[PDB]
């Protein structure tokens, strides 16, 4: 059950924050993925909700750009 | 009025003729705070145009995605490991602007339009930000 396409970080909105938590989850999942260690690590709802690009794939970088492509109305909708 | 903004964006001042194209090169101040990502639109007054976006984001070495159609910009300022990149005095954005060949003497303002966010950490929060210059001088008015 996804809350929000594209609310990686689980606040109720759609930004461009939603980009950064998903490639931070990426680059240091230690510290920012599903499981890290930092306060702000991505959540499992996040990454549910983050799945907006190829959705069932889970989260990878591409993610991310759909996020931006979202805001820059590239595209119409995520998913 | 609003209060003393987290982090200033400075437009330049530039002088052309009617015909000529125009760089402008926005550099930004952040007071030494760390910018996780950026998300804008530009705006510039009639009849200039901005033709297009650079993909670069030179002040954080980092690559933009652009839509020329509602002038936006948007990038993450991460290091390799995902923290955020303080910007150096580098271009933030650079704009390549057309000062078409009827347009008449005058000053003409660009800078950002309606949408100009600056990220400071992955949680949706905020600096608050303020923009400077953006002045072109076309001829002599
Ligand atoms: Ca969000
Ligand atoms: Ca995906
Ligand atoms: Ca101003």
């Amino acid at each position: 059950n996804v809350t929000l396409w594209g609310d990686a970080n689980c606040d109720g909105i759609v930004d461009i924050s939603d980009a950064v938590i998903i490639m931070q989850s990426l680059s240091n999942p230690s510290k920012f993925g599903r499981n890290g260690n930092d306060e702000h690590h991505i959540t499992a709802q996040g990454e549910l909700n983050g799945d907006v690009n190829e959705n069932g794939n889970g989260i990878t970088n591409a993610d991310a750009l759909a996020i931006q492509k979202y805001l820059l109305n590239l595209i119409g909708n995520l998913t | 009025p609003v209060a003393n903004a987290d982090v200033i964006f400075d437009f330049g001042n530039y002088e052309a003729k009617a015909g000529e194209e125009v760089q402008v090169d926005v550099t930004v101040d952040s007071k030494n705070k760390a910018i996780s990502a950026m998300d804008v639109v530009f705006a510039i007054d009639s009849p200039l145009t901005i033709d297009e976006i650079d993909k670069e984001s030179l002040a954080f070495k980092t690559t933009a995605m652009t839509n020329i159609a509602i002038l936006g910009a948007n990038f993450k300022s991460l290091d390799d490991k995902g923290e955020p990149l303080v910007p150096t005095k580098d271009p933030v954005f650079t704009l390549y602007v057309t000062v078409p060949a009827t347009t008449p003497d005058g000053v003409y303002n660009v800078g950002f339009g309606n949408k100009c966010e600056v990220h400071k950490s992955n949680d949706g929060s905020k600096y608050s930000s303020t923009a400077i210059n953006g002045k072109i001088k076309v001829g002599n008015p």
